[PDB]
């Protein structure tokens, strides 16, 4: 099995300045990290995937590199609708199991 | 005019003429690992065959839906292949067909719910086991008698998409006698298949044919195109292979079915050697002449070096 | 696609409940469908699930002997069975679905969920 | 002087592909067991066309660099018989 | 020397030299209509192919008897063609045995009045009509059963000219097994035709087929050459297509069969590109690479000119 | 510098250039006599064609049994070659597998004393005579009933050697009813072969035909390779022609089938012409381009001779 | 003077089909739809022997121009250099 | 001085066979009676194989001698120069 | 191949007279026979015998009727009235493009 | 249809020069016309064909050209045997039609 | 390839002898075998043979229709009649066929007493 | 047939010299003879075959050439083993027929 670590659950944040987030693997995940943002309420969304690549529906607004040991989530202008919890995920070999992270949370400042 | 350099050049006169600064013509460095081209990420059968992959092997799971790609990359001796001994007939020309085919897509035209007086569930073998267990193929489905009857089989299809099919079938060559009275019932049997442009009659044959992989008897089978607005027309006694999935033609372009050894890394490549990826703007190369993309041409000069300089 | 589930329930620890994950528009056979758990206090969290073309499981290292998942490929529905329940695992489940085989894009259609209550 | 000439036609000297545009690109096709007169011929006529096209590149480079050196040398020639009579 | 003049020419070192009084080598412009070679008149099947001309379409009875000729042009999509769907077997060597034959000469061999317990005038189908009323090819009869017998075919012909034929025949492919016993009394049907060098057996086949022309039924010819002192040996029990006409061979030279939808007009043309008549003297030209008859030889290159001239 | 001699060159400029000592590069003379290679003596067919070596001919006892060669030497429009009319299949995959196999080694498999029910010795024909008396090949043998009865035959082999095998049988094809139920009780007939990679099936042909060589008859042969550790396996109900002898491949290496009428004379050579032996040490010769070993290249001109002097 | 080098040559530079005579003609095949490799073959193989031939005729007549207005300049310049001197 | 010249180096230019290595070397295949289809394209193909062969071995031959007398006529010139001055 | 005639005969006015048109020496069913009359020159048509039609002259349209049977090689008219004189008979060879009737016949007068 | 008109009937001549003939053209007919000589008491005999060529037993006495709308019909000298009635003829469509046309008469004076 | 003969044994002038050359070693039936005589006046001499497959004999012109030889394929064994004569007999063998390189392979005899 | 003469059946000789043999022809034989030697008391034996090469066995010391129309044996070095009588043979074409020779003597002195 595969565990994770994630940048720390508290983290205030205001609009104006740029928030980062990051999750770190354990042995070895080749390129298979996906993303969700779930906002308080609803089922699980979709976000960046691959780790790097983009997808439909999502503005160009959020961001993020990785692709690596360091995995990354870039924001560039902050919005009043960009507060949720952020996780983390990986597949592993043909026989496929899976693992969650712990989750990060975000908080206005 | 005079300076100082360390180059040579080759003549008509001399061979070992050494001259001032030169351009390089000919290119030899080459990094070794496949990779993506232009965007669009290959296809990578591992240790399968390209008869495995269409026929459903079921070692070979790996590819049961798969998304655009670029070219197909084969390795030699491969060991999955084909686990019960036979032949795909016009092999050399379903391989010619594909590097012309850029996109498939799976459609199931007859599902298992179509077989009232017929069995689907019995026809595994321990040619090809899945976790030790026995199975068969997953594309294609295996009819035995049920209730001790074999009743003739009339079935048709009319290609209502605005695309192309592959239809694949096939047929038993029973080892004995007694084989076939076990298997199916009706001792002589025959197979048809009809369509616009198509015509064709077979039937079985019995006789000992040494042992392959542990089983003595073979199989066959056959392939064809359909058209918007065809049909095709099957009919049956026994020593049938009926298909379940189909697959669709929706896209065209240039591809290449190579074989290599090579182990898969990401990258981003234009043109790729089949034993090492080359990226270079000199005109010319000599790594091995067959290429899928954008390269230059093919020599098998040691050295090309065209003198500029003087002296 | 879509992959409205079942409903809710309510049934004291030690029990099993028979989540469904139902689903119509496409051939179902040739895809990969999974579990993911969320009790109040754990985040998100994973079982397993099934290729409807193969007949097997790969259940979760973590518990592999807690769930049984199976599929029928006939009605576009897939199950799950988790048996002896306690009073820590009370909160929702949530179904998903990932497209193609060789390769992982990514969680794409997820849903609403299942409620479940344990007390 | 050579910028003149020379270095303005560089983009001539290189860029080879210019005249050799077109060659005989290499393909594969695999023949069963039963065919092997015609896998032969295949065999046998594409290694015929990669050696055309090897002695036509060797030949050229040759002549280029022949005929480069000749270029350098007459220039000289000419510009020191010049500069002597002036 | 200095004069003036406004050529060009091409070198090693530059492309836009303009220099004086040139020689051009590469002629461009040509007729653009087919004429006569040499005198000898040519062949223009207008809308008709070559299996329609040899097996005697109905709708193509301008060519029932054609003088000596030098080359068949044909057109592609050619409409009126074969009507009764078949197949010719090998019939891309019959067109490579033909741009080898410069003469005709149509011969009777065993006639209408040769068949006295066998019918030959209710052979018809919509598929080939003749002015609204149905018809059948001219140069090949169908048999059908006559008072509710059909025969034992055992007829022979031995070639006393000094000259060689091409003899076809045909065989019917039924639809069902009721077709067949309206035709046809006895079910089970072969052919075998024997000769010095040939041995030959066939059997119709019975599926169920689309629609093309519609018609749910096929047909297959084949072709052969005899010898003069040699003999051939028919033997049928139903399915038969027996020939009346056959075909002698008294030149060989050079022709060619082309593509191509010109005109026709009067001239004496000497080579026929496919697309228009040239004459010339230059030894290079450029409109299309498939020629019949002497001319220059075929170059891509859009500018050939070579200098002559100074300066 | 000057001279005096009377040689003469061509260029571009000139074609009747007259130049001082020059060096030939071209051989224009050659020994007319067919000789052995580096110590090895040839195989001359005097006239026998290769059908008539593998299958055994009465009139070509003279290669029986013969060494290490080297080449296969055949004389146009050979008269011996094989009495019986028939057609040995796939005739040219077998020449090309030859020019490969440089030595063969006779085995005697299934002996003549394996045959209990089965005649093996009123097989004559008067096709193939032997000093006035009728004769029959001497490789395979003629099954005919016997006691009035043909058997059903069952029978193997395993290639427990080393080296391969190359195995030849055949079929006969009768010309009436009549003759096969003289010969054979069994009206229907069929023969099977079965191997790890082989499978087939064949059924005879009854009809009329011509008399070619007073023969009114046809016969048709096969061949197959068989690999260490297999196994091959007949089975027939008539028309059966089993094998006697086997060929064992020892060597490989480069040979070549030529067609020519010289003599024979010993000598030593190593670049032997269709027509001529050569002996010469220059780059270019002018013969014949089909060669056997080290020889110089093939040009279609006269006059390769390139200046070395001045003047 | 220029009769006895290059008029009189007219005949040779011009028409030259007695070097390029044997020239690969094209004749036209055709195949059914089961046999696409050998189809393939031939358009390969007379495509490319059609380049090759081009490939030589440019080239050629490149090198005849060359030679010629060489040849124009080497001959006008040495009739210069003799009637100096004389 | 010609053994500096061409008299050390005769062995390039009888030495021809270094670029002629590689010359496609006719193979003795046949067809029967009803594939003649492909029996005319492997005569054709030899055949321009060959004639491919033959010109380029004349033209090379050409430019040889021609380059040889050229060569000859250099040095006579250039000893004459040199001479002259001196 | 040569060509005789049936004769002559006298008959009343606007009846009809069978004029035959015999010949031998040859294959007869791919052949073009037609029809001039002399009551200058004037046409009616033929038929070509592998076909089994006629091409009537359009200045009479209705007025004759052409028939051939391919066993014997005569060709027939039916001229169903100041009809008081000779009708030849001819022959051109080839289908695709015209020479010109090269064997012409003799005669035959109808009165 | 196809109507013809020929030169002027009456023609006297006496031996010793040159005659020539004429026939019309109306609509177009390309060159698929026929001669004639037709002598009193018999059938007549195809001097030229092709509207141009000549065939086999006429004499190179006689000769005549021209396809397109011109019709001709040259003799190079009157000779005793030139006597007799001659006449045009056409053919139309693929299905046999035909046409002839009046005639004209070359008499002795 | 071994030689073995018969042996040895006396008869009255006249009669006739059978001697042998059984042999034994691999394919017998694509062999040349000829017999040699060696009586005391009588140097080397010939007699003829029989290649097994074809059957027939190219008896001598010496002695000419003199001898009879056969042979059977089912034993390695080669056969002669002989019907001044006190003589040894040897046997030989010669491999190949198009080609003759030489008798290889000898015996080692059988003697034959006539007397009276 | 044909029938060969060879040497004087009388030679003898001491060691420490060469001895040469010689067998004549009378029509033709081409390249189609053999050797022997007899030794007293035992079966012939084979020395240098196809009348000119060697075999496996015998001794460097015999040695000789011939075929065309004289044939010899160049036994050179005597040694004190080479005491026997020697002969010849010949071949004829399909279905064969041979003949021997009469023998030749080296002795003792």
């Amino acid at each position: 099995e595969i565990v994770l670590t994630q940048s720390p659950v508290t983290l205030s944040l205001s609009p104006g300045e740029r928030a980062t987030l990051s999750c770190r693997a354990s042995q070895s995940v080749s390129r298979f990290l996906a993303w969700y943002q779930q906002k308080p309420g609803q089922a699980p969304r979709l976000l960046f995937y691959d780790a790097s690549t983009r997808a439909t529906g999502i503005p160009a607004r959020f961001s993020g590199t990785g692709s690596g040991t360091d995995f990354t989530l870039t924001i560039s202008g902050l919005e009043p609708e960009d507060f949720a919890v952020y996780y983390c995920q990986q597949r592993s070999n043909w026989p496929p199991e899976y693992s969650f992270g712990q989750g990060t949370k975000l908080e206005i400042k | 005019h005079a300076n100082n350099s360390t180059e040579q050049v080759d003549t008509i006169m001399e061979k070992n003429v050494t001259v001032t600064h030169a351009q390089d013509i000919l290119e030899k460095t080459h990094n070794g690992k496949l990779c993506d081209l232009n965007g669009v990420k290959p296809l990578i059968l591992k240790d399968c065959s390209v008869a495995g992959w269409l026929l459903g092997n079921p070692m070979c799971d790996e590819f049961i839906r798969v998304p655009e790609w670029s070219y197909i990359v084969e390795r030699a001796n491969p060991a999955n292949d084909l686990c019960f001994p036979g032949s795909l007939n016009d092999y050399e020309e379903l391989k010619h067909m594909l590097s012309r085919i850029n996109h498939f897509e799976k459609i199931q035209i007859i599902p298992k719910s179509s077989w009232p007086n017929h069995e689907t569930s019995l026809g595994v073998s321990a040619a090809c086991p899945y976790q030790g267990a026995p199975s068969f193929f997953r594309n294609v489905v295996w009819l035995i008698k049920k209730n001790d009857a074999y009743p003739t089989i009339k079935i048709s299809y009319n290609n209502t998409n605005r695309e192309d099919l592959l239809i694949l079938w096939g047929i038993h060559h029973s080892n004995n006698a007694e084989e076939q009275t076990n298997l199916y019932k009706n001792p002589i049997t025959y197979i048809s298949v009809g369509t616009s442009t198509l015509n064709q009659r077979l039937a079985p044959k019995i006789a000992t044919r040494s042992q392959v992989n542990g089983q003595r008897g073979r199989m066959d089978f056959f392939w064809t195109i359909l058209k918007p607005d065809d049909a095709i027309h099957f009919e049956s006694n026994g020593n049938f292979i009926a298909p379940e999935y189909a697959y669709k033609i929706v896209k065209k372009g240039d591809s290449t079915i190579m074989k290599s050894g090579v182990e898969y890394g990401h990258c981003n490549t234009k043109c790729q050697t089949p034993v090492g990826a080359i990226n270079s703007s000199m005109p010319f190369h000599n790594i091995h002449p067959l290429t899928i993309g954008e390269c230059p041409k093919y020599v098998k000069s040691n050295k090309l070096v065209l003198a500029t300089g003087l002296r | 696609v879509q992959l409205v589930q079942s409903g809710a329930e309510v049934k004291k620890p030690g029990s099993s409940v028979k989540v469904s994950c139902k689903a119509s528009g496409g051939t179902f056979s040739i895809y990969t469908f999974t579990w993911v758990r969320q009790a109040p206090g754990h985040g998100l969290e994973w079982m397993g699930g099934i290729l409807p073309i193969s007949g097997s499981a790969k259940y979760a290292q973590k518990f592999l002997g807690r769930v049984t998942i199976t599929a029928d490929e006939s009605t576009s529905t897939v199950y799950m069975e988790l048996s002896s329940l306690r009073s820590e695992d009370t909160a929702i489940y949530y179904c998903a679905r990932d497209p193609y085989s060789n390769y992982f894009y990514g969680l794409d259609v997820w849903g609403q969920g299942t409620t479940v209550t344990v007390s | 002087s050579t910028q003149k000439a020379i270095d303005g036609v560089t983009n001539k000297v290189n860029s080879i592909i210019d005249k050799m545009n077109t060659q005989f690109e290499a393909v594969g096709r695999e023949f069963n067991n039963l065919e092997r007169r015609i896998e032969n011929l295949n065999k046998k006529m594409e290694d015929g066309f990669l050696d055309v096209w090897t002695y036509n590149a060797e030949l050229l480079v040759l002549m280029e660099n022949e005929r480069t050196l000749d270029f350098h040398d007459s220039n000289v020639k000419n510009l020191y018989d010049k500069v002597r009579l002036q």
